[PDB]
């Protein structure tokens, strides 16, 4: 056995090849040696030593020992790999790290940082008379007894949630203590509050040693609630202030809407008003309210200007993972286009305090962006999309164009990028004048036959691959990528017509406005974009681009793609370089409003174009000045606010609008051009009405020697291939509690015969990303997982994929790691918190209710509605319970009407046993608020089942025994409520 | 620029996308045209008739008014309780993004409708042409650059 | 007969204080003379030049501080290489090619950490001094290479106090990682480099902890047989890992520097970890038997690579752990000469000081010595000498020895080892050594040692040396004559008088602080008459406290063994004169680092204990060139400064 | 013209690294790794 691997890494110990033979010898009992091979990408002498050692490996497997098996993994791991920089420890950020004047004598007094650590305080003097090298002095920070609690990032509201903690006690001698919490009001809690935090119970905790620490709560509302754990000894008391953050049931949904504020109607009709309506969507959950927040900036560039210039984070695409070098791009593009807006427009002015200051520390962040993608850069110069994959000329071109458009402000390393530039032109650009991608990077799925989606492929990496050469040409001016500019230029010039895409036609008009306008055949281009523009209005407000043609297509959207935004920017950018003035206000009006709060838009390509459309053309038009009277007021409310917007602040901060009415925001005569975006986010239950572009299936196993398998399928649009789908995101989030085995995934990731090109662990979520995803067939991934704390009533998590630079070709779907049923009773007490917050069904023909405090209830003001209805069906969706009624008789009406036998729909959250509703019987209830829904073209109410909900049973007959009695009273109390008019 | 000859013959409801899409008034030589008059269907097809919203607005007020719009080939005859009016769509875009509509009085008014998501620009030019030729120099109101 | 002598330092620095000695002798009249610094080779540019004069009332000893102006030289493509030192008076002019370098300076490189992970900011600053050790004031740059040899970030700064803030050098989100290197330079005038280290490693979330601890931390004859190895493993959670599967594999490493390594599928024990502890013992000799070299004798300073895997059995969670290198020691001790001058002069007695160390290089008391010694004449007649025995001095550490020579030896090869009471023959210290007498045609010999050098000098005492010569013409000798070397430049320099009513006469100097951290004491006498001058001289290494010039000391009130956490605290610092202070804190783990006052005589040109073959040789070791009319008969080529010799 | 010089990153006389010039008419391009000198480079025309 030991020389039956002897000779494997004997043979691989100095082979040019070997790490193929090493993660060939790893473990992959889902796949065959063949099917991991058919993965492999680097020749195939990787391919059969792969090969080879997974082969061997598999046939020494069979029947092993432990002991067999780990020192077969010694015997590969030691020899074949090389080594890997990694430290196992933390080091927190040095301090005390200043200079001081000292007069023979200076005393400075500070506190000690908030850490266990032993501090190393070291002074070095330097005078006339040389250096001193003071001696080291030591300062240990230690605690000998203390508490730590492990809050997880996030909770669903009604989970019954296991904190864990330890108290750690390093002294030799053991001691008692008592750890107890602190009650928040929304925090329910089995145990009831003495005097108002908790009980202490004593326990010992032995001498140099921990004690376990457990505390069940059950988060009855939404949002972040502060708890507060004290731990009591004998020697004192410490407080450790902890927040859990309670988070709705089911997706997230954001959705946006862009006003412009014109109000001298400068650059197209005035503006002045506009309201945004409050509307709710049709399956949001239950007892969660509808946000959404407002941001007024001050200009077109405005938006990109507050996400740089106030640092209160931040991504302007962060619904987008890390992991591309794009990202690490696209990372300082907006901080770029801010500081190429402030330079060269002069509008330093903008700060209160030094600009100076400010534009050393724009040019600051815009080094320190501009050095996160050096990780992404091969030997050769050359770039990669994936840290450590193979080299791509299509990032290789997008590198070559943030770079070249940096090297502006920031002087960039001209000897480095001629070496990349020449990495393009020397080795991947074909007779034809085409350009060639080296990787297995597919950034975009185009339409057409595999040689009609080859062609469209080489059009596109053509024309993008032109971009990045024209935007880092002057750092490198050679004749000899000249001349290849010019074979590239004539290749797109004789092959963009006849287009296939508006897509592919915009970038290639784009790519060849970059060079030479004067050209017949870019003008014919030119022309038959021009031709595929749509337009809103006539006289046209808004002009935008559709990303199919016209002649394959004939129907508008009614909500912008990253393709329709990437697509509207070429064609914008393309006519700003032709300067055409009266042609691009309405796509400037269109692009401005499809911008997101941020700065961003769907994707990262889109992003970056019309952020640079937006910007050009800002510096291209007269700067007006800037004063305005904004008042945002609710229309049947109060008046939100006002502020008056001029030069001097117009980057204010957001404001959350809470009120339940439909939104104002107007004007009166101003000057300027303002901006008004409002972020809508809603919890849906369901995602069915969802256009979904994968089939997606996910379930958990018990293995031999639980483990999550998500599988996931690209479904073709019309007149794509079979081919796939191109750079993908697989997100998982991950239950409550549930813990994922990054060994695993590592191992899906760093082989040769990788399934996924990435992947990380962020929020709960694990997040992989692919180059593709297949159509023919199923890809899954498969990682174990684990229980870290225990969950009752476990809430289901997501499962989502979706293309990267198509965030609209998705599919979102509903799981739980968790089989539990069933849901029958919860048997006494231990009882309140789960109960807590929905209805109770009153006692079935209970005579004792004295029809007056069934009168005092439905007159109650807080009562909105009460009325009697007939069950007519039963439905469980998801985490709740919906119950189709009949509205038989109205009895009471606060609110909004509904019609007598019409349609009614009740809610219960479906952890709830007590308010057990049977089909086909008739009930009273009544309750509070209501939903107010447009289904079809009509109305439709749904009404929530909580606490103070009076429900009761009530039969239609008489044959009740004594219930005789019962509906008597019940119909007195009926005849006495719309008789009186309380 | 090209042929403006398009959808022949002229049928409303193939005009009203199916009743699928909304439509918004950019030109009518109606004086008072309604500021932002943007039609949208309000139900199913059932028969010859078919329910349509209309939402408008009055100074800073928005409104809506429920109609039902009786279907005949290339007519409608448009009604509100007691309150009629007919219709008849002359001109359609090829891909019905955009029509040109003739309602019936002593002084017979010619508008234009178009697909509020949008359409394509040479169809809404050729639209606008039919619109301008029958106007034929009369005064042509744009209800949608009314501050919508 | 009438002599002249000019001291210099071997080698001239651009942009330093070059301090010239000039000592006549036989003139009685005044005169004056002039110093210059000129252009290589026709002298029609002067850099530099001063006058100095020579009278009874000057002892005809003078001294001249000459300066190379940096802006004086061309820059780039022909810089220069040479300049003239020459020396013109009503007597004579005498003038020597001399070496620039455009090393001048100190840069030290100070980062908070040595190790950082991703998203950290690295604060770096840099310590400036000029040649003379005084805040240099010149703008410097700094270069930022990461591990795969790339210039990423360059960013220069004025100096006003000596010590250079820069601004923090912020890690990327995803980094390269591994070595990263820091370059301080000068932007103008000179090449002066700093250079720093700092490695990036990626963060992994570790399961539990697990230590290695070895028997020793090294590997005698003793343990070469066993060597006991305790790996204790416990959980974060400060509780022991009940139950684990122990994997150890053993190698042999060349170099701890060098990331390669040996090993031995042979010694692939595994043990179980049990309550938290486990133990296993290496028989060194027997997994050693693979890979060769079978014996003791070999893997001598080489060492022993140690890797474990502890995979805990509940969970199965996998970690690891490794130990560098454990030296193999051959000998619990190694041997040294102290101040022994490496150079016989005929008719003085021949001392040798060896010292003995351990395995960390601390002074092995009580530790016997003994010395034998062969000796070669001029007849080639080869002479045994009976051995001696001293035993190791336990104050200081040295063990020390006299050895009388016949008058005609010429080459002593000495050899030294330790008689330990319990060591084998193999197991000792054992070191060779190699002595050439000093050449005159004159017979005439030089030998000057200060009382002794136990303990070391203390700046603010007295260094009463004794200078015995040995010669003919004793008695004709009118006095003699000393400089003093410190930090690459004569501090000092005079005569004293010879008393002829004995054979050594004491020489005080007082010590000062320009003489810390070691200096060199260069003395000579002038034998005259028919034929040609001839200077006879004899140089020592001087060792002195390492004792700052403004002295700093910080203090931490409340003096205590440990603290609390946010505990406001008063920091105290102390100078002996108005001085800027840089003050850090770092978490000590880093560390699992720098010290100045080493690298700082890298500017001490000289080498060796003193003494040299030949007058020439003397001052040569001593870091000196010298223009005379009396005897100037060097080696060959000597132009470039001597280098410490490695054995 | 120009084509025909030579060009490298050599060391300044103070130990700097530096590209040399190629003639009035052209550029000089280091193929390789930054770190490598002395490392000649080719001249490269300019338009
Ligand atoms: C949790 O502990 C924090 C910290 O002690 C409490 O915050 C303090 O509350 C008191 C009144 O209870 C105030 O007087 C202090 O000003 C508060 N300090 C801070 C920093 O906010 C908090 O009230 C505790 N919460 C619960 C639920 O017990």
């Amino acid at each position: 056995l030991q020389k039956k691997i002897e000779e494997i890494a004997a043979k691989y110990k100095h082979s040019v090849v070997k790490k193929c033979c090493y993660d060939g010898a790893c473990v992959n009992n889902d796949e065959t040696c063949e099917q991991r091979a058919a993965r492999i990408s680097l020749g195939p002498r990787c391919i059969k030593a792969f090969t080879e050692c997974c082969v061997v490996a598999s046939q020494l497997r069979a029947n092993i020992s432990h002991k067999d098996m780990q020192l077969g993994r010694l015997h590969m791991k030691t020899l074949l790999p090389v080594s890997k920089p990694e430290i196992r420890s933390y080091f927190p950020e040095s301090w005390l790290w200043e200079v001081h004047l000292v007069p023979r004598r200076k005393q400075l007094q500070f506190a000690l940082p908030d850490s266990l650590t032993t501090w190393e305080i070291q002074g070095v003097g330097i005078s006339n008379t040389g250096i001193c090298v003071a001696d080291t002095v030591k300062a240990k920070v230690f605690k000998d007894v203390f508490l730590e609690m492990n809050i997880p990032y996030s909770v669903v509201r009604g989970e019954q949630i296991q904190l864990k903690g330890t108290v750690y006690n390093y002294r030799t001698s053991g001691m008692q203590f008592c750890v107890k919490m602190s009650a928040v009001e929304g925090i329910c809690t089995s145990e009831s509050p003495v005097i108002k935090s908790s009980k202490c119970v004593r326990q010992k905790v032995e001498g140099s040693s921990s004690h376990l620490v457990t505390f069940t709560v059950l988060p009855l509302e939404i949002g972040l609630h502060n708890i507060n754990f004290s731990l009591e000894t004998w020697f004192g008391k410490e407080i450790l202030v902890k927040t859990l953050r309670v988070v709705p049931e089911g997706v997230k949904r954001e959705s946006y809407s862009g006003v412009t504020l014109d109000p001298r109607g400068i650059y197209g009709t005035i503006s002045r008003r506009k309201e945004f309506p409050y509307r709710i969507p049709l399956d949001l959950v239950p007892k969660t309210e509808i946000k959404r927040i407002l941001s007024v900036k001050g200009l077109l560039v405005g938006e990109i200007l507050s996400a740089v210039l106030s640092q209160e984070g931040i991504n302007i695409l962060t619904h987008l993972p890390k992991g591309s070098a794009e990202a690490e791009l696209m990372s300082v593009v907006p901080v770029f286009y801010v500081f190429h807006y402030l330079e060269t427009g002069n509008h330093w002015n903008i700060f209160h305090s030094d600009p100076l200051i400010e534009k050393q520390k724009l040019k600051k962040k815009l080094k320190e962006g501009m050095l996160s993608i050096m990780s992404y850069r091969n030997a050769d110069y050359s770039y990669s999309v994936w840290k450590g994959g193979s080299a791509s000329t299509w990032l290789t071109a997008f590198a070559l164009r943030v770079l070249g458009q940096v090297n502006k402000y920031v002087e960039q390393n001209q000897n480095s990028i001629c070496n990349s530039l020449l990495w393009l032109v020397e080795n991947y650009q074909l007779d034809n004048g085409s350009f060639k991608e080296n990787s297995q990077y597919q950034p975009i799925k185009l339409q057409g036959t595999l040689p009609v989606e080859a062609r469209e492929n080489s059009l596109y990496l053509t024309a993008f691959t032109v971009i990045g050469i024209r935007k880092a040409f002057d750092i490198c001016p050679l004749v000899k990528i000249d001349t290849a500019l010019i074979k590239a230029d004539n290749f797109l010039l004789e092959n963009t017509l006849p287009a296939q895409s508006t897509f592919t036609l915009a970038i290639s008009a784009y790519a060849l406005s970059l060079g030479d306008k004067t050209h017949p055949q870019f003008r014919s281009i030119v022309s038959a974009l021009k031709r595929e523009a749509l337009v809103k209005g006539n006289p046209p407000i808004y002009r935008f681009w559709k990303d199919n043609l016209q002649h394959k297509d004939s129907s508008v959207p009614n909500t912008g793609t990253a393709r329709m935004v990437e697509t509207t920017a070429y064609a914008l950018l393309t006519s700003l370089n032709l300067k055409d003035i009266n042609y691009v206000n309405p796509v400037i009006k269109w692009l401005s409003e499809e911008q997101r709060y941020g700065g961003g838009f769907y994707s990262t390509q889109d992003t970056i174009n019309a952020i640079e459309g937006l910007t050009e053309y800002s510096l291209l038009v007269k700067q007006l000045r800037l004063s305005m009277d904004i008042d945002v007021s609710y229309k049947h409310k109060g008046a939100l606010h006002n502020y008056k917007m001029t030069d001097k602040n117009f980057l204010g901060r957001p404001v959350e609008v809470l009120l339940n009415d439909d939104l104002i925001v107007s004007t009166g005569f101003g000057s300027g051009l303002a901006t008004v975006h409002v972020t809508t986010v809603v919890h849906k239950t369901s995602t069915s009405e969802e256009v979904c572009s994968f089939y997606l299936k996910i379930d958990t196993q018990d293995i031999e020697a639980k483990r999550i398998v998500a599988c996931a399928s690209y479904k073709p649009s019309r007149e794509e291939s079979s081919s796939g789908s191109s750079h993908a995101v697989m997100d998982i989030s991950l239950p409550t509690g549930i813990s994922a085995n990054e060994e695993d995934l590592k191992a899906l990731v760093e082989g040769v015969d990788q399934l996924f090109t990435d992947y990380q662990i962020k929020d709960g979520h694990v997040i992989l990303q692919l180059n593709s995803i297949p159509s023919s067939d199923f890809l899954c991934v498969r990682f174990r997982i684990f229980e870290l704390f225990e969950v009752g009533f476990l809430s289901p998590a997501t499962f989502t994929v979706y293309e990267y630079h198509r965030p609209d070709k998705q599919c979102t779907m509903f799981y739980s790691t968790s089989n539990i049923k069933i849901q029958k009773v919860c048997e006494g007490a231990a009882c309140k918190c789960v109960e807590a917050d929905c209805g109770q069904m009153q006692e079935e023909l209970d005579l004792t209710i004295s029809a007056e405090t069934r009168k005092q209830t439905a007159c109650k003001p807080e009562i909105a509605y009460a009325y009697k209805v007939s069950i007519t069906s039963i439905t469980v969706e998801n985490v709740f319970v919906k119950y189709k009624a009949t509205l038989l008789d109205i009895y009471k009406t606060g609110e909004a009407v509904a019609e007598k036998d019409s349609e009614i729909t009740f809610i219960k959250k479906v952890t709830c046993t007590n308010a057990e509703l049977v089909k086909g019987r008739q009930y009273l209830i009544m309750g509070k608020e209501a939903l107010q829904i447009k289904y079809n073209f009509s109305f439709r109410y749904i009404y929530p089942l909580d606490s103070l909900t009076w429900i009761e049973y009530w039969p239609r007959d008489t044959t009740c025994s004594s219930c005789q009695a019962f509906l008597a009273n019940l119909d007195e109390f009926a005849e006495d409520i719309f008789l009186n008019g309380c | 620029e090209s042929d403006c000859t398009g959808s022949e013959p002229v049928d409303a409801f193939q005009a009203f996308s199916e009743g699928k899409e909304a439509y918004v008034l950019v030109r009518s030589t109606d004086p008072k045209a309604r500021d932002c008059l943007k039609g949208e269907p309000a139900g199913e097809k059932q028969d010859n008739t078919l329910p349509v919203m209309m939402t408008f607005k009055q100074g800073t007020d928005w409104a809506s008014t429920d109609w039902t719009f009786t279907l005949d080939g290339a007519k409608v005859t448009a009604t509100l309780g007691q309150l009629t009016q007919n219709r008849e769509v002359v001109y359609d875009s090829q891909s019905h993004h955009c029509h040109v509509d003739k309602v019936e009085k002593e002084v017979p008014d010619y508008e234009m409708w178009m697909l509020d998501a949008g359409g394509l620009e040479v169809e809404v030019e050729c639209c606008r042409q039919k619109l301008e030729e029958l106007a034929s120099g009369r005064n042509q109101m744009y209800p949608h650059l009314k501050d919508c | 007969e009438q002599t002249y002598v000019i001291s210099a330092p071997k080698i001239f620095r651009v942009g330093a204080s070059e301090n010239i000695v000039i000592q006549v002798y036989g003139y009685t009249e005044a005169f004056d003379a002039t110093i210059s610094i000129k252009s290589y080779p026709d002298k029609k540019f002067s850099y530099s030049s001063g006058h100095v004069h020579l009278s009874s009332e000057n002892k005809f000893q003078n001294s001249a501080i000459l300066t190379i102006q940096p802006k004086q030289l061309p820059g780039g493509q022909n810089p220069v290489s040479y300049v003239y030192l020459e020396v013109v008076s009503k007597h004579f002019s005498k003038s020597k090619r001399m070496p620039i370098t455009y090393d001048n300076g100190f840069l030290f490189i100070h980062t908070d950490k040595p190790v950082y992970t991703p998203d950290q900011s690295v604060k770096v600053r840099v310590y400036s001094l000029n040649d003379d050790l005084k805040p240099a004031k010149r703008e410097t740059v700094l270069t930022f290479i990461d591990p795969e040899g790339s210039e990423v970030d360059m960013v220069e700064e004025i100096d006003h106090i000596g010590i250079i803030s820069f601004p923090d050098f912020k890690i990327p989100s995803n980094p390269r990682y591994g070595m990263w290197t820091i370059k301080a330079k000068y932007k103008e005038d000179f090449s002066t480099t700093g250079t720093a280290y700092f490695e990036v490693k990626e963060y992994v979330l570790p399961h539990f902890s697990v230590s290695i601890e070895p028997e020793y931390n090294f590997i005698g004859y003793k343990n070469f047989k066993n060597f006991e190895i305790t790996i204790k493993a416990r959980y974060f959670y400060n509780k022991v890992v009940t139950e684990a599967d122990v994997y150890i594999t053993f190698g042999i490493r060349e170099d701890l520097k060098d990331d390669q390594k040996e090993m031995m599928q042979t010694a692939m024990q595994n043990t179980m970890l049990i309550n938290g502890i486990a133990q296993v013992t290496f028989d060194s000799e027997t997994a050693v038997k693979e890979l060769s070299y079978y014996s003791l004798e070999d893997l001598n300073n080489k060492y022993l690579y140690i890797a474990v895997t502890v995979i805990e059995s509940t969970g199965g969670f996998s970690e690891e752990a490794e130990i560098p290198g454990i030296k193999y020691v051959l000998s619990p001790y190694k041997l040294n000469l102290v101040a022994t001058p490496l150079f016989l002069k005929p008719g003085i007695p021949y001392p040798i000081k060896v010292q003995v160390k351990d395995s960390l290089d601390q002074l092995v008391g009580g530790v016997p010595v003994t010395l034998n010694a062969q000796t070669i004449d001029v007849n080639q007649e080869t002479s045994d000498l009976d051995p001696s025995k001293s035993v190791t001095r336990v104050d200081d550490g040295v063990a020390s020895f006299v050895l009388n020579l016949p008058s005609g030896v010429t080459v002593l090869e000495f050899n030294v080892k330790t008689d330990a009471p319990d060591l084998p023959e193999e197991n000792q210290a054992r070191e060779g050594y190699r002595a050439i007498a000093y050449s005159s045609l004159s017979q005439s010999y030089l030998y000057i040692d200060w009382t002794d050098n136990h303990k070391a000098l203390l700046v603010g005492e007295h260094l009463n040396i004794i200078v015995t010569p040995k010669s003919p013409y004793i008695d004709k000798i009118t006095h003699y004559n000393y400089l003093i070397l410190s930090k690459g430049k004569i501090i000092h320099f005079g005569t004293r008088e010879k008393f002829s009513d004995a054979s050594y006469q004491s020489i005080n100097i007082p010590v000062t602080q320009n003489m810390v951290p070691s200096s060199r004491l260069l003395v000579y006498y002038i034998v005259t008459g028919e034929q040609t001058a001839e200077l006879v001289s004899d140089s020592v290494w001087l060792n002195i406290e390492e004792k700052c010039g403004n002295q700093l000391q910080v203090h931490l009130s409340p003096d205590a063994d440990a603290y609390s956490p946010g505990q406001t605290v008063s920091l105290n610092m102390a100078t002996g004169m108005d001085s800027w202070v840089a003050l850090a804190a770092v978490d000590s783990a880093v560390y699992g680092l720098e010290r100045v006052f080493q690298f700082l005589e890298k500017s001490d040109l000289g080498c060796g204990a003193g003494g040299g073959l030949n007058n020439a040789n003397v001052f040569h070791l001593a870091g000196l060139t010298f223009l005379t009319n009396a005897n100037a008969d060097d080696s060959q080529e000597n132009d470039e400064p001597c280098k410490e010799i490695l054995r | 013209q120009c084509v025909n010089a030579t060009c490298e990153r050599k060391l300044d006389a103070l130990g700097n690294a530096v590209i040399t010039k190629c003639p009035q008419g052209c550029l000089c391009v280091v193929r390789g790794a930054s770190n490598i000198v002395p490392a000649n480079g080719t001249c490269f025309q300019l338009a």
